[PDB]
């Protein structure tokens, strides 16, 4: 019954990389509502990415449409952004969010997942 | 066409509690919806270390639970928000965003309080 | 009447 | 399923090309059948029937006595076009003895015409003023109550007159504050953007009708872009509204004006070829 | 059949006769035809099938 998205990603990615996060959620159809991916870099402001619409035709910003692919599985309630050919601009702490569009802006939100863009990892 | 501008004035700001405080936000293109004459922006505050939550939809509709102290106002392109007496919860960082075609976040007003 | 307009758009010919 | 307007006329045959609407969008005519006796509406039953998006027209029915169990769950007529300003037509139903459309709710616009149904009961019973606004603009006469007195027995009362559809069907009543949203079994409202009723509160992808607009499976306020109103009631997408304009160039040829896929330019307008967006005419209108 | 004019139920039980079998088929039509004029039985005929 309650409203909720949860993302799931890698923590850490080398520059050049592509970076995959999945949005699970739970309390209302994917097929009625939209879902958004927003970035916030590190004491910076946010950046709306890209949507998916219930009928699963998507929506890109402008300036990324060419490292961006957003997708979904209705049945899994999950919701995948794939962004390509990273730089260290990209560490950001990635949203996903609920679209009841037609009605309401972004309401809402999961808790986010840091993405950290670095050529100094170590295991 | 091109991909909507969204702008906001100033980018920081330092109150007194109990003080008026406007924070604006201008448009590239009008948001006013020509269907049901409102428009599509929205008006988000950002807690410290908390995600976004919704404050104001259709430029001056209030989101369930947002006191009446929070007020959205403005058409077309020039959009204001006013916190009529500033609380200390009120220290956030407010964002505009509009969502007429695609989403567009304005660059962020943070609102700082005054001891 | 309402009744004539009735029968004017229920009633139709062949073409 | 969504199923365009119809005109079923002579004998009932044609009228199983209903058996998977929800919605009408049009018009549901059905008219002159003489020889249709009761035993011929029996066991037939149009429960998917949910609305209306035009009106609703019957005429010279024969047989039919109540439409309690053709359209059991009718909840809604949005009237976007109406049959000489009514949503809702009853003329000359020689043997209907009651409407019963006790899931009828809400008539969006227009008003109601019941005339010369000689046996025809259960209609001061019913409470107009919570279905339609415009009630002033009804016609209502020379039915059984006019030439006889109706023996109608129910159940909630407004001014008091005890309201009720037939002699097992109350009129259903929703709390003041549910307004026209409808309202759950327990008193519940629904959501804000439902019409009528809906399968459980606060969710407007639980509604039964929309206030307003139907969108993938939901209740939607406006049709955002890039969809466009349809027909009044639903958003539909560039290509379904330039998929009609052609299916028809080979009956409306549809257009684009104000966020809206209509079937016609409006005055001083015509159609800018490929876009399918009205344009001013500079000058006449070809 | 007899020429007259047929207006309201009355057309409507004549129309019926005329069909049988075969059944029905600011804008002025049936009313102005054979109402407010008459109509002939080849008339009335071409509103049935
Ligand atoms: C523009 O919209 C059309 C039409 O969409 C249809 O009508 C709207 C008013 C809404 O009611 C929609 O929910 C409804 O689908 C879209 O075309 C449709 O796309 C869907 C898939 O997205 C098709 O469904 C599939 O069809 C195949 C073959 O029949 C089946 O095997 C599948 O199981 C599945 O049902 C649907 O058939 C198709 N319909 C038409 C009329 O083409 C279209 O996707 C969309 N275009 C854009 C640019 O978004
Ligand atoms: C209900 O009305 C339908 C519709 O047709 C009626 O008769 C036509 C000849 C016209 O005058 C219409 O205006 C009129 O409403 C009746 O259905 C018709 O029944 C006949 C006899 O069964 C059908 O002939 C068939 O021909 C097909 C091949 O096309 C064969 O498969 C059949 O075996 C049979 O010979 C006729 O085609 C059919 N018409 C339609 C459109 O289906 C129906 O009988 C009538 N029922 C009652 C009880 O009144
Ligand atoms: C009304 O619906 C029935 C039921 O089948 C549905 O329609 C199919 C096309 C498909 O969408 C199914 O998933 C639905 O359950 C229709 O009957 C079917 O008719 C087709 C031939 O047209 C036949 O192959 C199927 O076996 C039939 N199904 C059954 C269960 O008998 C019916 O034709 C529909 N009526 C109208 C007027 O559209
Ligand atoms: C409102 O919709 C609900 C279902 O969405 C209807 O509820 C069912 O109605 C039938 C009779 O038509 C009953 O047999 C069921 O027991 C009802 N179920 C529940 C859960 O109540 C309801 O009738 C609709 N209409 C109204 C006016 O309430
Ligand atoms: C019917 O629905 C419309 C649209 O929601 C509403 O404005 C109207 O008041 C409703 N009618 C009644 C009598 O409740």
């Amino acid at each position: 019954s309650q409203v909720q998205l949860k993302e799931s990603g890698p923590g850490l990615v080398a520059p050049s990389q592509s970076l995959s996060i999945t949005c699970t959620v739970s309390g209302f159809p994917l097929t009625a509502y939209g879902v958004n991916w927003v970035r916030q870099p590190p004491g910076k402001g946010l950046e709306w990415l890209g949507m998916i619409w219930g009928d699963g035709n998507t929506d890109y910003n402008s300036a990324l449409k060419s490292r961006l692919s957003i997708s979904k599985d209705n049945s899994k309630s999950q919701v995948f952004l794939k962004m390509n050919s990273l730089q260290t601009d990209d560490t950001a702490r990635y949203y996903c969010a609920r679209d009841p569009y037609g009605s309401k802006p972004m309401d809402y939100w999961g808790q986010g997942t840091s993405v950290t863009v670095s050529s100094s990892l170590v295991p | 066409g091109s991909d909507i501008v969204m702008s906001q004035s100033p980018s920081s700001l330092v109150v007194s509690v109990g003080e008026k405080v406007t924070m604006s936000c201008k448009s590239s293109q009008s948001l006013l919806y020509s269907s049901n004459q409102k428009n599509f922006l929205a008006w988000y505050q950002q807690k410290p270390g908390q995600s976004p939550k919704l404050l104001i939809y259709w430029a001056s509709t209030r989101e369930s639970g947002v006191p009446d102290r929070f007020t959205g106002s403005g058409s077309g392109t020039d959009f204001t928000l006013t916190i009529s007496s500033v609380k200390a919860e009120d220290l956030a960082v407010y964002y505009c965003q509009q969502y007429f075609r695609y989403r567009t976040f304005g660059g962020g007003t943070k609102l700082e309080i005054k001891s | 009447t309402f009744e004539d307009y009735l029968h004017n758009v229920v009633f139709v010919p062949r073409p | 399923e969504v199923c365009p307007g119809m005109d079923i006329r002579n004998n009932l045959t044609r009228l199983h090309e209903l058996e998977n609407c929800s919605v009408i969008e049009g018009h549901l005519q059905i008219l002159l059948m003489f020889k249709t006796r009761p035993e011929d509406f029996r066991d037939l039953s149009f429960p998917k029937l949910i609305m209306i998006t035009d009106y609703l027209l019957l005429f010279r029915v024969y047989g039919l006595e109540s439409l309690k169990d053709l359209f059991p769950n009718l909840t809604v007529i949005r009237g976007s076009r109406l049959f000489f300003n009514y949503a809702l037509v009853i003329f000359e139903m020689v043997h209907l003895k009651e409407l019963g459309l006790y899931n009828l709710m809400n008539i969006t616009r227009g008003s109601v015409r019941i005339e010369k149904n000689n046996e025809l009961c259960y209609l001061a019973t019913i409470d107009w003023s919570r279905i339609l606004d415009s009630v002033e603009d009804n016609h209502i006469v020379l039915n059984k109550d006019d030439n006889e007195e109706c023996g109608d027995i129910c159940c909630p009362a407004t001014v008091f007159v005890e309201r009720c559809w037939t002699h097992s069907h109350c009129q259903k009543v929703c709390p003041t504050i549910c307004k026209s949203h409808g309202c759950t079994a327990e008193g519940l409202c629904c959501h804000s953007e439902c019409l009528g009723n809906c399968s459980q509160p606060d969710d407007p992808t639980k509604c039964v009708a929309c206030r307003n607009f139907y969108l993938d499976g939901r209740c939607v306020e406006t049709c955002p872009p890039p969809y466009y109103h349809f027909q009044d009631w639903r958003c539909v997408n560039f290509s379904f509204c330039q998929d009609l304009h052609h299916k028809c160039k080979n009956c409306h040829q549809y257009v684009i004006h104000n966020n809206k896929c209509i079937p016609e330019c409006p005055s001083g307008y015509t159609m800018n070829s490929s876009n399918l967006l009205c344009t001013p005419c500079l000058g006449p209108c070809p | 059949f007899v020429n007259q004019h047929l207006c309201g139920s009355h057309l409507v039980e004549a129309l019926y006769l005329v069909c049988g079998e075969r059944g029905f088929f600011p804008r002025r039509g049936i009313v102005e035809q054979c109402c407010h004029s008459i109509c002939s039985l080849e008339q009335l005929e071409n509103y049935c099938n």
